[PDB]
């Protein structure tokens, strides 16, 4: 029993695949990566995401059925699908190693360009230099410079409540470097406080399905480990980021 | 306590 699926790719094209009705997300992802020319190296740097809003996409958990998400959220409007292929990688050095892969470079470039437009990457200072490289279409040079800007390979979540703030909310920001909570109002306006947690201070982490919360336990300075709860709806996505960061840290090949 | 305090 076969069905067609549409999926958005980082360069703005879409692709369609014929997959079995009840396929899981990784089975759909492999089929797509086959249909677009991803080889055995490149395929591990991308994954399936769902568009939530103009400023947030969420990674599909392993036991989801992409076709069910496609059908549920389908409209006539462009792109014609809620599914999208995006980069999945926190260690920007692994990116460099792909600077000779035409497929990878092209996808990295076009998504990085979109992330700059959306404010995730803060070029600002060298905006003009990056614009000239963009206009001459020197993708690798563009990426090599943007890779030094604040916000590259950071995952920003929508603001939400937290059991360890008296009032207001937090915007969670995840990167290979640390785990950052930014203080904001209950409306989402950025206040002026940020806490950085190093990954080495993370003792355990977990989800709370019933309480719609991601949970982490840290041991900072000299005190005793405390649990913090972030009441995010995307708590399984957040847990996957933790597992993935530690995995990339374990297999890191460079002192840089 | 509050993270953004002490």
């Amino acid at each position: 029993s076969d069905v067609e699926l549409r999926v958005a790719l980082p360069d703005g094209t879409t692709v369609t695949v014929r997959v079995k009705k009840n396929s899981t997300t990784d089975q759909v992802y492999q089929a797509i990566a086959a249909k677009v020319g991803m080889d055995s190296t490149t395929v591990n740097y991308f994954a399936l995401f769902e568009v939530i809003s103009h400023s947030f996409v969420r990674k599909l958990a392993p036991n989801e059925f992409p076709h069910k998400l496609y059908i549920q959220n389908y409209t006539s409007a462009v792109p014609g699908t809620c599914l999208t292929i995006r980069k999945w990688l926190f260690t920007t050095e692994e990116e460099i190693l792909l600077n000779d892969n035409d497929l990878a470079v092209t996808y990295f470039f076009h998504q990085a360009v979109d992330d700059v437009k959306k404010g995730y990457i803060k070029a600002e200072e060298k905006s003009y230099q990056l614009q000239k490289l963009y206009e001459q279409r020197k993708m690798v040079m563009y990426l090599n410079m943007l890779r030094t800007c604040e916000g590259y390979n950071e995952i920003i979540f929508p603001h939400c409540a937290c059991d360890s703030r008296r009032k207001g909310h937090v915007i969670t920001a995840i990167s290979i470097t640390h785990f950052k909570l930014h203080a904001c109002t209950e409306e989402g306006q950025l206040e002026n406080q940020v806490i950085a947690f190093e990954w080495d201070e993370m003792q355990r982490w977990d989800t709370d399905e019933e309480g719609m919360a991601f949970c982490f336990e840290y041991a900072r300075g000299e005190k005793k480990p405390r649990w913090v709860k972030i009441f995010t709806p995307y708590f399984n996505y957040m847990h996957e980021c933790f597992e993935r960061v530690f995995c990339e840290l374990k297999w890191r090949k460079e002192e840089y | 306590g509050d993270i953004f305090s002490t």
